[PDB]
């Protein structure tokens, strides 16, 4: 017979929908600041990044859900009257144009892969593949991208997995309005070699692995008590 | 009984009843410009002894520095640009019968090692001194760029009791003296550059001291002998 | 190894090649040719020095090589003895030795007939 | 037409009409400690080219002593202790159809050189210089430790027109421009320490003097290219 292991599955155990990122962007601003971004990274969620540094080398697709909500703000502008609100969420690939603006260049996106999606609907989704010269995403790298600079330890420029670009096609109303993004991030077809230890020290940057000494476990009384 | 084995200009004794971890269950392989071999690089690299006492915590070696000026392999790596190479690592330990503790050798892929200060990188000299072992300390490290090498962390972040997801083995004095550890080539892609990626290390960490009867030897040699597998390089062709 | 059955511990003997020099350090001595004599393991250890010349014979007169013993490890014994371990060496001719023009031995000497 | 020869990383470009002078009618080959072979060393070694000039007297080259110092076979010199090769010694010289002169390219086995003085011997440097060529001289060399270097006499106090009793190439600019040579291992031993004993020569003796019409270069290049053949050396094996 044997119970069934397949929810303790690598699959059933990491691609599990979560947030990953939140971040809000107004409508109008003073310079042109009116934008949201994230950097596609796994190590900012603790619990996520644990689960993937349990192994060594992972090899994943993207799956990213956005819930974007927006709300009108104060008072002060009457008649408001808005028009449905557009989003336009652009995917920067590695190596593409990175906008700095609200209305930058990179913003007509020939390249970069964008989505429009009108408030009301279902949430946008789309799926980045697996983007990377090397073969695997290194969760650990004990090595130096430059040999000649410290700094550079652990860091490779093989798990760059690109800039996510969120913003406001129309304003609507000339009334504030700002929308939260709540990016959920999924894992599909996911295949990990080389096991590792759960991190037991806890987090301290997103790109160390620098830690305060912990012990072990949790302390009792005596060796041979029993609550 | 006794087994002797010669690869090159090297020979080494080893037990007919030697146990062999051989990593992941992968024996070394070639990736089948082309790459070119070298089994010149063939060849049994005993490290300096370490001395294990009472009150010694583990070392470790990371084996692309290790090997980085062990005459041929050593050249090859400051020569090539691109590197692939499986490691046998035996582990030898000289004993009596009057002698205790037991030791954890565990090979670790890609140990990326933590810093005695939170906003800084250990440097170079910290995380390996080539040849020579870096020692593990019973208590919390201090230092700019030094890692944090306390024992119960591997100097990793995680529980030095679950190491053993690695490919380890247990030197029990009483029981063994010896450890075979057969790691094929690790990484993320096909070939790297072996003069700035540590593919993995060896630790070595006495979980039960060193102990001892009266008038016996206080400290234990440890030898480390290394030969490298299956090592190719870049090539170089066409023009 | 003329040691106890006890003692446990490791050698480095290395061969230097004719023309190559003694080496000076243990890591010098394994990157050559070498064996790890484990005392424990094995009492004795047998080490078959090749022929390397330019020619089918030499002089036996005024190279030849070096053979040299490094500590790998120190000598374990339970802690309790005095006096230290000794090494006898042997040597021997193996199946492919010859000698080519006799003389006269340099070590017996006479002034005269001895009667 | 044109020939394309690659050995290891090198390429050279060769005519398809060109004549090879194989040494004594012996094509190099291993003497079929268990000798060594490498491969690696078999390449092209092209020295600096020499300006063949309207009053240029020859020049040597001593082989072992000049592929000393080019890399590979140079390091392989310097570490074996016994050591065996051939040699394909290729001698190209660019020149135009107006120009004009003819030059003895000979490889001379056990090139004994006298000295200037009589009841001295010549030093190392004036013997070889290495990869870079030693020249002949119209008149009699005078120095206390200075090879004898007059052309009529090629150094060995012989006839240089019978110099032809060596392996030998005519580089007559208005027939030929090359000369290939493919010298075999000659010496009274199976193998020898090659740092300190030179097993033949180059010698490139122009018996007509270039000539060139007005206007044309005045010197005419003149490049060796060398490629160790077959070499193969001590072995260290056993302990």
């Amino acid at each position: 017979n044997y119970h069934s292991r397949s929810e303790s599955t690598v699959e059933n155990f990491l691609c599990r929908s979560a947030c990953v990122f939140y971040t809000t962007y107004r409508n109008h601003g003073t310079d042109g600041d009116n934008f949201g971004y994230w950097v596609i990274n796994t190590r900012q969620v603790a619990q996520l990044r644990r689960k993937l540094e349990m192994f060594t080398y992972a090899r994943f697709d993207l799956e990213l859900t956005f819930v974007i909500t927006s709300t009108q703000e104060q008072s002060t502008i009457q008649g408001q009257d808005s028009p449905v609100l557009t989003h336009q969420i652009m995917y920067v690939p590695p190596g593409g144009p990175v906008p700095t603006k609200v209305n930058s260049y990179s913003w007509q996106t020939s390249t970069n892969p964008s989505v429009f999606w009108t408030e009301g609907s279902a949430p946008p989704r789309m799926s980045i593949p697996f983007i990377s010269i090397g073969n695997a995403y290194s969760m650990f790298y004990d090595g130096w991208a430059k040999f000649d600079k410290q700094g550079t330890y652990g860091i490779n420029t093989l798990n760059n997995m690109g800039t996510l670009y969120m913003r406001h096609v129309n304003d609507g109303s000339p009334g504030p309005i700002v929308s939260t993004v709540r990016i959920y991030f999924k894992p599909k077809h996911v295949k990990t070699w080389v096991p590792r230890p759960p991190r037991l020290c806890q987090y301290q940057k997103a790109g160390n692995v620098n830690f305060e000494p912990t012990g072990v476990t949790e302390s009792r009384t005596d060796i041979t008590t029993m609550q | 009984r006794v087994r002797s084995i010669t690869l090159g200009n090297s020979t080494i004794t080893t037990q007919e009843c030697a146990n062999v971890v051989v990593g992941y269950g992968v024996w070394p392989t070639y990736l089948n410009q082309p790459t070119q071999p070298d089994v010149a690089t063939c060849r049994f690299y005993t490290l300096e002894s370490v001395m294990w006492q009472q009150s010694s915590p583990g070392w470790w070696w990371k084996f692309p520095d290790a090997l980085s000026n062990m005459g041929l392999f050593g050249q090859n790596m400051q020569y090539h640009y691109l590197g692939r190479a499986g490691y046998t690592v035996h582990v030898q330990c000289n004993a009596s019968k009057f002698h205790q503790g037991c030791l954890l050798v565990v090979c670790v892929p890609e140990a990326e090692m933590g810093c005695a200060t939170l906003a800084n990188k250990p440097d170079q000299k910290s995380l390996s001194n080539g040849e020579t072992a870096n020692m593990f300390e019973s208590q919390n490290s201090t230092g700019q760029t030094a890692v944090q090498a306390n024992v119960i962390n591997a100097g990793m972040g995680v529980g030095v009791g679950n190491l053993t997801i690695f490919p380890h083995q247990w030197i029990n004095l009483r029981t063994n003296n010896s450890a075979t550890i057969v790691m094929p080539y690790i990484n993320s892609v096909p070939m790297d550059n072996m003069f700035r990626h540590n593919n993995f290390t060896l630790m070595i960490i006495p979980f039960a001291p060193l102990s001892y009867s009266t008038g016996a030897t206080t400290y234990v040699p440890i030898t480390v002998t290394v030969a490298p597998m299956c090592a190719e390089y870049n090539g170089l062709r066409l023009a | 190894f003329c040691g106890s059955a006890m003692a446990t511990g490791k050698f480095l003997l290395a061969y230097s090649p004719p023309g190559a020099g003694a080496p000076t350090t243990r890591k010098e001595a394994m990157l050559g040719t070498h064996v790890i004599w484990d005392v424990g393991l094995q009492s004795s250890c047998v080490l078959c020095i090749p022929w390397i010349s330019q020619t089918h014979y030499r002089y036996v007169v005024v190279a030849g090589g070096y053979i040299t013993c490094w500590y790998q490890t120190n000598i374990v014994v339970p802690a309790d003895t005095q006096s230290d371990c000794k090494i006898l060496c042997f040597v021997s001719a193996c199946n492919d030795f010859s000698v080519r023009m006799l003389k006269d031995t340099p070590f017996i000497k006479q002034d005269n007939f001895y009667q």
